[PDB]
DNA sequence: AAATTTTATCTCCAGGCGGTATGCACTTTTAACAGTCACCCCCCAACTAA
DNA sequence: TTAGTTGGGGGGTGACTGTTAAAAGTGCATACCGAACAAAGATAAAATTT
């Protein structure tokens, strides 16, 4: 919710505040490189880099925590209950949100078959928002053979595809994913 | 259509990515280890990456070259989980179980060297050498020693994949350089014949000189008591049975399929019920609901599978190869007839926990014989045996059954290994669960769908007990009422329960003999318990010869049963009863606002247990009426003293008037001079009128009544019924037929009586303390000198306590006056038997107030005041009986209690070899299963850590010891007995034999207890115990209290045992 | 340990909450336990009639002459007051007495439900027995059997405080919460009258006093105020479907529910009853998600009501007397 | 150390309470910055089998 | 039922390279609650108590 962004966030990491604090510098090395490549010589050289370094980045970091540790004991006290509902409802929400995203990713890497095409698909192609106004008023048919067409289309599409099911459902018992049947 | 075209070529873009990087870099199983030391995963790596013909075969003798307390929960079930997979061959998942536990730190802990032998063995098997190598290189990062174990295992691989004699013969120097022997890997015990086998083919491609030590006589037991038994010098007349040989092998065959189907099918002795409309129809409900609930529990272990599968491929231990062994009908029909078996009380949750994963065990064992092909050897070693116990054919040498059995040749039996307690828990709880969910039925029955909403048929509801509270399944009550109202005919018995119908298989070692297929154990015990086998497997060979041979001779007697009471007892159950004779009522005979429920709630507790009553009766009566005209045999067991029992529980001798009535012997004999005599004085004991008279008068007390006794023969349900007054009824009248029989023939001298004939002993334990402290005082009281007339202690102090009593009534006290005749011998028997063994006076005013209150004519308002008075009466007048007695149990309770201060349980040996101990030890902490439905809560037996029971060894040590020494007098008379050609069955203390061998076995048992109690049984057992306990050197002062405890022993008396010999009424 | 009072003004004041009605005089008093006999001669000052209940005959004869010459204001009868009607079925020993000879004895005829209070008894609970005493007088007064067959009788007895508080819990006090709670809440009217300390009465051993200073220390360490509380046994306890003949289903229902404190209703009335659960929930007016937790002692008679007025079904409950005693 | 208080009671034929809080040791998860860029999700409609 | 289909246009995560430390999860362990009523008694161990 807008009341979480309200909520303050906890202190950045040390090797993050030496990654931020040490880009600018970077920009002027060598600002054309891929910013990953760039990730790594900062780690390699907080790899190299001295204990002391370290020592105060930590210093600097507990002191932030304790101060954040502060605001957000404060701050979670003066909010209304209807804004603990909102933010648990979000995050409630986040959460089957980014598990639902998962599940459509693995059934997309794992080379799942598509469905049947469908009448109104093939309109919309034809037609090539402002799309859906359009074949609003195109779907109504004076053809009886509009539709009939669109069958022999769809009998075509699914025979194809079935055969892809009955042949995906295989490779997922040899890999060894037999839920997914 | 474009974008069909543009959908394929992304999808096979998509495909090809995919199986790229599959093939690169989801459920896959994994063999490849990881392991930690740095120098072995290079090691790892270059032999992978070496060549396509990567020198496995060489880096196993690289591996093998260097050589340089009771385990946990989750180690014993890992460990059971990987000799399941062994046998169910599901060897990738043990494979990926183990690499996964090698992964991680804290879970490389729990393995050990027996996980990796047993992968090794697997994999071996198979012959494979990569997966081979890869768990050596884990069984070796993680700083384990190969032992004798894996070079067999080594060996056998190499020896089935036909490998030349190089790499063989480089293993062989280094396991001979390493210290071990070919001959401790031969005879190593987990090694199965086949492995052995390629074992020895693998040795002789190099080596073919080398063989096996040859095979050696059995040697024979050399004791001083069982001397005469074993020696092949003298004349022996063994019995023989009747049957031909055909007919025992017909016999032999009916029992080996009765025993492969699990289960026999009775018909019911209940009153037919006549075909109405409302029986067809509930037989039709009835049916149909078996139907889907066998459907139902078929989808539903399916579902559990996949589950438990899933579960491992994550890593996790499960029970997935424990459901993989039975096939999926089996457990459908296993759980089915539990739910038909479910009384309508219901059953606790934990007695179906251990009650369902006994019955898996049992058919996975048959399963295991089935397969791997020792039935047919059984077959054909059994069919051989059988010539030994045929009238007509012959041996070319006579010998026991045991030894013939050895001298064919016996096949190497092999059976399965006991799963661990908390396997065993599991998994029955898991079938129960399955059970619940899985049965659904509809809510209204008698109403076909009015309304379709569906009822469970199991309910798990609370029992409450005091402030515990305890998991009860309960049946739903329609569900109840449609099995009464259905009165199927048909019963269902296990095959362990049903009495043999072919000879019983020998008792050759503790893990084989009893029952052809199913599981029997020697010793019985509660499941978890395994030191009593220990101590039995750990003695010499010889030492159980006694034991074994007795069992086995008195598991080959022949039985029958009786028609003529048989034909009685039926005609009494099925009309109205006769609850006064035994014969349980019909509940349709029932007695039937706070005063109302005062009266409903007696009448419902009486239904209840005449209900109970009839049941048990129904379920003796059919299985009586199953056996009518066959011969049956019944094996035998001990418990952990040494007392032989029966195994079928139903329907054996050890039951009341009924069961021993029923029961007859079949072969017969001729009665000749004395068996009439044996016969009338049988039937005298039997009637209980004349106890304190001699022989004489019983014989003629016997023939002033004979017109009664034939009276009673000839009309016995219609007549004078003088039977009904015996304190035994039913085998009274058994009797009295077989005297009318006897005396009505021609002649009565060659008149054949198939009936036992009971000789029991006076007084049995006192005859034995009496015995070991030759006390003369107290050995004339028991009979153990020649007397004239019966003597007996319990009469003595029942006339004691009635002086007493009379003496205080005269004072006027309301208890004395009420209980004026009512004293008798019955009452105070059980306290003055047991006051020696150790028992308070808790027990016996407990004991009293059930005498008492099995008057029913004492009025039941002064139980209390009665039992307390009697009790308090015995203890006085015992107070100065016994001295010899007392002293000897003081001398065994002290030394119990010193041996049990110590953390060590009383052991012993018997007289004969048998070995004895004390399992009785305090459990402090109990375990858990948490699950779905609730948590069990058991006991985990099998725990030597805990400490012992310092009450329970002291209290159990002296009466146990006197158990032993009976237990080993039955057994030397019988064996004595079975030389002579006699039938002799024993029931603790009563010996049962025909009528004309009497004598004979009153010789045999007077000779056998005098050369038993000759030898010094109380300074053996206590240099045993000097020996055992006190030769430990933990402390010099704690040793020192237990030698000066132990080394005085009470002395002995003055009494000469050879006059036992001519005591009449020693047994009578 | 017995625990007598022994002081005056204690007495006095004792004595005036126990006549606290100046409207129908003559309560005949059932006391328990007399002791010394101080509040008997207290009770006896302001006029009331007094029978003593004495459970030790040791100081039966002080009693007995501090009676003489009363006109019959005092009676003795030796009994044990939570020994009456032993249910072990023999002869009863003088400790014990059967309940309808004593009422006899002492002229008492039985009223029906719906009358007024015969008797009052005042006393004090057993030290060490308060949840025994308990139970047996909620057995008791279900069932109406022993002293609560003659009617409605009052017994005002002295508390421990963690009793107290574990008998007077609410759905606000979940902790405390638990069966004898309900059924004492459901069967009676619960009053506060008096408090007081420990240390205001006299400890009194089998063989006398306690008077060693040293366990006086101790009784310091064992004190715990000591509240008078007020039983009189609801009129409307009893109605068409809860009878004498149910109070065992309703105790079981209760005990089951408690078994399992962090469950809802529907999870234990579906291992209850075969009925609709949901169906039951709606009609006593409730949500699905309740805990057992959440509900007063006038919802679970509410609920034990409506699963038994249910004609539609035959079988409605699985509770057998096979479930008691296994 | 010596007393008091509390507990179980002769053996065998095979026996066991169930739930809710609290602590500790350990491994496994997620959020905190930085920029690049591709994928996924709409927005707003319109059908249909798994 | 519901979720997955096509058109341009819009935006929001996560892919990434990289460390750090608090928060979650997992598996065993001990303790206290229920002290469901239902008379009473004798004796000798087992445990705390001071
Ligand atoms: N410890 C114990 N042993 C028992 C008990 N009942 C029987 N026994 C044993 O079993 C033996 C045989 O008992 P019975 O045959 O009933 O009687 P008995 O002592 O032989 O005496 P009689 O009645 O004269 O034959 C006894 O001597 C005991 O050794 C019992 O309750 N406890
Ligand atoms: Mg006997």
């Amino acid at each position: 919710s807008s009341v979480l962004a309200s909520c303050p966030k906890k202190p950045v990491s040390s090797y993050l505040r030496f990654s931020k604090e040490q880009l600018p510098i970077f920009k002027a090395q060598n600002p054309d490189a891929k910013t990953t490549e760039l990730i790594r010589r900062i780690a390699q050289r907080w790899r190299e880099l001295p204990d002391s370094k370290k020592k105060i980045y930590q210093d600097a970091y507990r002191a932030e925590w304790q101060v954040y540790k502060e605001e957000i004991s404060r701050f979670k006290e003066q909010l209304t209950p209807s804004q603990i509902m909102s933010l648990e409802k979000e995050i409630m929400d986040k959460h089957l949100k980014r598990k639902a995203m998962t599940k459509k990713k693995e059934l997309t890497l794992l080379g799942k078959p598509k469905r049947p095409r469908s009448a109104y698909n093939v309109y919309v192609a034809e037609r090539f928002q402002e799309k859906l106004k359009t074949v609003k008023e195109n779907w109504k048919n004076l053809s009886d053979s509009e539709k009939e067409l669109y069958i022999q289309h769809a009998k075509e599409d699914e025979t194809r595809y079935h055969n892809e099911m009955k042949s995906w459902e295989e490779q997922m018992i040899e890999v060894g994913r037999k839920d997914l049947l | 259509w474009a974008k069909i075209l543009e959908k394929d070529k992304r999808t096979q873009q998509m495909r090809m990515q995919r199986l790229k990087a599959k093939l690169q870099m989801t459920r896959r199983l994994q063999v490849e280890p990881r392991l930690l030391s740095k120098q072995m995963a290079g090691c790892l790596e270059d032999c992978t990456r070496q060549a396509p013909e990567s020198p496995w075969e060489e880096q196993l003798a690289r591996l093998l070259q260097e050589a340089p307390a009771q385990l946990s929960g989750q180690q014993q079930r890992l460990l059971a989980f990987f000799k399941c997979c062994l046998l169910t061959d599901q060897l990738p998942l043990a494979h990926h179980l183990l690499v996964v536990h090698h992964g991680q730190r804290q879970k490389r802990k729990l393995l050990t060297l027996d996980m990796y032998n047993a992968v090794m063995l697997g994999w071996a098997r198979q012959g494979a050498f990569k997966e081979l190598v890869y768990v050596l290189f884990m069984v070796k990062d993680a700083g384990l020693t190969p032992d004798l174990l894996s070079y067999a295992a080594a060996l056998q691989c190499m020896g089935r994949q036909d490998q030349d004699a190089g790499t063989i013969e480089r293993c062989l120097e280094q396991m001979s350089q390493e210290g071990l022997k070919l001959q401790a890997l031969f005879t190593a015990v987990l090694l199965s014949e086949e492995d052995r086998a390629t074992v020895l083919k693998a040795v002789h491609k190099v080596k073919p000189t080398f063989s096996l030590p040859p095979q050696l006589p059995p040697p024979v037991n050399t004791s001083k008591l069982l001397r005469d038994v074993y020696a092949k010098d003298g004349r022996v007349s063994y019995p023989k049975l009747h049957l031909p040989l055909k007919t025992l092998q017909c016999l032999f065959e009916k029992q080996l399929h009765m025993e492969l189907a699990s289960r026999v099918c009775v018909v019911s002795v209940e009153k037919p019920t006549l075909p109405s409309k409302e029986v067809k129809h509930a037989r039709k409900t009835l049916k149909t609901l078996r139907d889907q609930w066998e459907k139902a529990l078929c989808r539903a272990l399916r579902e559990t599978k996949n589950r438990l599968e899933r579960e491992v491929y994550e890593g996790r231990f499960s029970l997935y190869p424990f459901l993989c062994l039975l096939d999926e009908r089996e457990v459908v029909r296993m759980l089915l007839q539990v739910l038909q078996a479910l009384p309508a009380q219901g059953e606790s949750f934990t007695t179906l926990a251990r009650e369902l994963s006994a019955r898996t065990f049992s058919r996975h064992v048959v399963q295991r014989q089935r397969v791997s092909g020792q039935v047919q050897a059984l077959q054909n070693h059994y069919r051989k045996y059988l010539c030994l116990l045929a009238s007509d054919a012959e041996v070319p040498e006579p010998c026991l059954p045991r030894q013939y059995w050895e001298e064919l040749g016996a096949p190497e039996a092999l059976r399965e290994q006991p799963w661990p307690l908390p396997v065993q828990m599991e998994l029955g709880k898991l079938l129960a669960e399955m059970l619940v969910q899985a049965t659904q039925m509809p809510c209204s029955l008698d109403k076909p769908h009015r309304s379709s909403r569906l009822v469970p048929v199991l309910y798990h509801v609370y029992s409450f007990r005091n402030v515990q509270q305890i998991g009860i399944l309960k049946p739903h009550p329609a569900y109840v009422q449609l099995l009464e109202k259905a009165a199927e005919p048909t019963l269902t018995f296990e095959a362990v329960d049903v009495p043999m119908l072919c000879p019983p298989l020998p008792w050759t070692s503790p893990h084989s003999g009893a029952f052809l297929l199913s599981p029997t154990k020697l010793m019985r015990t509660v499941e978890g318990a395994t030191q009593h086998q220990e101590l039995l497997e750990t003695c010499p060979p010889t030492a159980l010869h006694g034991a074994l041979d007795a069992l086995t001779q008195l598991g080959n007697c022949a039985w029958r049963v009786n028609g003529r009471v048989l034909d009685l007892v039926l005609q009494l159950f099925q009309a109205k009863g006769c609850p006064q004779l035994g014969v349980p009522a019909p509940p349709s005979e029932a007695p039937q606002k706070a005063e109302l429920r005062r009266e409903l709630a007696h009448c419902q507790k009486v239904a209840r247990e005449m209900h109970s009553l009839r049941a048990e009766a129904l379920y003796r009566l059919s299985l009586a009426q199953h056996l009518r005209d066959r011969v049956f045999w019944l094996p035998h067991n001990m418990d952990f003293r040494g007392r032989t029992y029966p195994c079928p529980p139903h329907f054996n001798h050890l039951g009341s008037d009924v069961a021993r009535a029923l029961l007859e012997f079949a072969q017969g004999r001729p009665l000749g001079p004395h068996g009439l005599d044996w016969l009338k004085i049988h039937l005298v004991n039997l009637t209980g009128l004349k106890k304190r008279e001699p022989l004489r008068k019983r014989l003629a007390f016997a023939e002033e009544v004979m017109d009664d006794i034939l009276d009673s023969a000839d009309q016995p349900l219609t007549g004078r019924k003088w039977w009904m007054g015996a304190e035994e009824p039913w085998q009274t009248l058994a009797c009295c037929m077989e005297v009318a029989n006897a005396v009505r023939a021609s002649d009565p001298a060659a008149y054949v009586s198939h009936l036992p004939v009971h000789q029991d002993g006076s007084c049995n334990g006192l005859q034995h303390y009496a015995a070991l402290g030759r006390d003369s005082v107290g050995a004339a009281s028991v009979n153990l000198e020649p007397s004239d007339v019966p003597q007996d202690v319990y009469s003595g102090v029942a006339a004691q306590v009635e002086v007493f009593r009379r003496q205080d009534a005269q004072r006027g006290m309301r208890v004395a006056q009420v209980l004026e005749g009512f004293i008798t011998r019955k009452v105070v028997k059980q306290t003055v038997m047991t006051v020696v063994y150790g028992v308070t006076r808790y027990g016996g005013r407990l004991q009293i107030e059930k005498r008492l209150r099995e008057l029913s004519d004492f009025p039941q308002e002064f139980v209390w005041e009665a039992s307390h008075y009697l009790v308090r009466q015995v203890f006085k007048s015992l107070q100065e009986m016994f001295s010899g007695t007392r002293a000897i149990q003081h001398w065994l309770t002290e030394s119990a209690r010193l041996i049990s201060h110590m953390g060590s349980v009383v052991e012993w040996v018997t007289p004969l070899g048998v070995p004895v101990i004390q399992p009785y030890r305090l459990d402090s902490k109990v375990k858990q299963i948490g699950g779905g439905i609730q948590s069990i809560t058991y006991t985990h037996n099998g725990d030597i850590s805990r400490k012992p029971n310092t009450r329970k060894q002291k209290n159990g040590f002296p009466p146990n010891f006197i158990h032993s020494l009976d237990s080993s007098h039955m057994m030397l008379t019988a064996l004595h007995c079975y030389r002579k050609g006699l039938t002799f069955v024993s029931v603790h203390d009563c010996y049962w034999t025909h009528a004309a061998d009497v004598s004979v076995m009153n010789q045999v048992c007077r000779e056998q207890f005098v050369r038993l109690h000759s030898e010094p049984i109380l300074q053996d057992l206590s240099r045993f115990l000097v020996k055992r306990f006190c030769s430990e050197p933990q402390k010099i002062l704690e040793a020192s209290q237990l030698k000066e405890t132990l080394q005085a022993v009470p002395k002995p008396g003055a009494f000469d045992l050879e006059q036992v010999k001519r005591s009449t009424y020693f047994f009578s | 340990f017995k625990r007598y009072v022994t002081d005056r003004r204690l007495a006095e004041t004792l004595a005036q909450i126990y006549l606290g009605k100046p409207s129908r005089p003559p309560h005949l008093l059932l006391e328990c336990n007399p002791g010394p006999g101080i509040l008997t001669q207290a009770l006896l000052e302001a006029g009331a009639k007094v029978v003593a209940l004495e459970s030790d005959k040791t100081f039966i004869p002080h009693l007995e002459s501090l009676g003489k010459n009363l006109d019959g204001k005092l009676r003795v009868i030796h009994c044990d007051f939570f020994k009456l009607d032993p249910r072990s079925g023999g002869v009863i020993k003088p400790p014990a007495m059967s309940s309808r000879g004593l009422f006899k004895n002492l002229g008492i005829e039985a009223v029906p439900w719906t009358a007024d209070i015969p008797l009052k008894v005042v006393g004090m609970f057993p030290s060490r027995g308060e949840k025994r005493a308990l139970w047996k007088l909620a057995y008791d007064l279900y069932s109406c059997t022993s002293i609560y067959k003659f009617g409605r009788i009052e017994v005002n007895m002295f508390i421990g405080e963690k009793e107290f508080q574990k008998l007077m819990a609410d759905p606000g006090n979940p902790d405390l919460y638990h069966v004898l709670s309900v059924i004492w809440q459901l069967a009676c009217e619960i009053k506060v009258l008096h408090m007081e300390p420990w240390s205001s009465f006299d400890i009194y051993t089998r063989k006398g006093p306690l008077e060693n200073p040293k366990r006086r220390e101790l009784l310091d360490q064992l004190q715990q105020k000591l509240y008078l509380i007020q039983m009189i046994p609801r009129q409307n306890l009893f109605t068409k479907n809860l009878t004498p003949m149910n109070y065992n289903i309703f105790f079981h229902l209760l005990k089951h529910c408690f078994g399992r404190r962090s469950a809802t209703v529907i999870d234990h009335l579906r291992s209850l009853t075969p009925l609709d659960a949901r169906d039951i929930l709606m009609q006593i007016g409730k949500q699905e998600d309740e805990k057992v937790v959440n509900m007063h002692p006038q919802d679970f008679k509410t609920l034990f009501e409506t699963i038994e007025r249910s004609k539609d079904c035959a079988y409605k409950w699985l509770y057998d007397e096979t479930l008691e005693d296994r």
